[PDB]
């Protein structure tokens, strides 16, 4: 366990390192492609079908 | 519009016009019952009216009903434009119990008496198109420029 992974046992324990992230989002990248529906919702909608 | 040319009635047998073309014979009318009465084509004649422009007043008797960006970048008001589809789907709703009955009802009347009975207060499918239009036109727009609100500034 030792040299397959890492777990050194140092001071009376196996020690955990930091396995976590920050998520981040913008919600706005998607306010170019959301209006690239929008835009294909009333084309549809107004063509002589 | 209207215009008029007199003739003389000494001229009432001999010819008036040589009739070298179809342009004023034929053309815009044949001259109204109402007009004939006491004109044409006696005493007088008619005459053909256009429209020249030249292009400086052309182009700008185009432009004239549109706005700023000012006007293309509102976004109307969301308590209002929310109250409005609170409003027009709570009817909506009435117009769909309505909408149930008559399509179901279809009494085999040869449809033209159904044609007849429908004069008065009767409208299923006719209010049903209208608010779904109103209902579509309102909140795309107001979707749309204010996606572009986000994407344009900042």
């Amino acid at each position: 366990y030792a040299k397959k992974r890492g777990w050194v046992l140092g001071p009376n324990n196996y020690y955990s390192f930091a396995s976590q992230q920050q998520k981040p989002e913008d919600t706005t990248i998607p306010s170019t492609e959301l209006a690239k529906q929008v835009i294909e919702y009333a084309r549809q909608l107004e063509m002589i079908v | 519009i209207d215009a008029f040319r007199l003739i003389n009635a000494n001229m009432m047998v001999l010819g008036h016009e040589p009739r070298q073309t179809t342009s004023n014979l034929g053309h815009l009318n044949k001259p109204s019952i109402q007009a004939l009465i006491h004109g044409l084509n006696r005493h007088y004649y008619s005459i053909t009216i256009n429209y020249r422009k030249n292009e400086l007043e052309q182009k700008m008797l185009l432009n004239l009903h549109k706005k700023s960006w000012m006007e293309g970048l509102t976004l109307q008001d969301y308590s209002e434009h929310c109250k409005h589809n609170e409003s027009v789907v709570k009817e909506m709703l009435e117009l769909a119990k309505n909408y149930n009955k008559a399509v179901e009802e279809e009494d085999k009347m040869t449809p033209e008496q159904l044609a007849i009975k429908n004069v008065g207060k009767q409208d299923p499918k006719r209010h049903l198109e209208e608010h779904v239009d109103v209902l579509m036109t309102s909140n795309i727009v107001q979707c749309l420029a204010a996606m572009l609100d986000t994407v344009v500034f900042k």
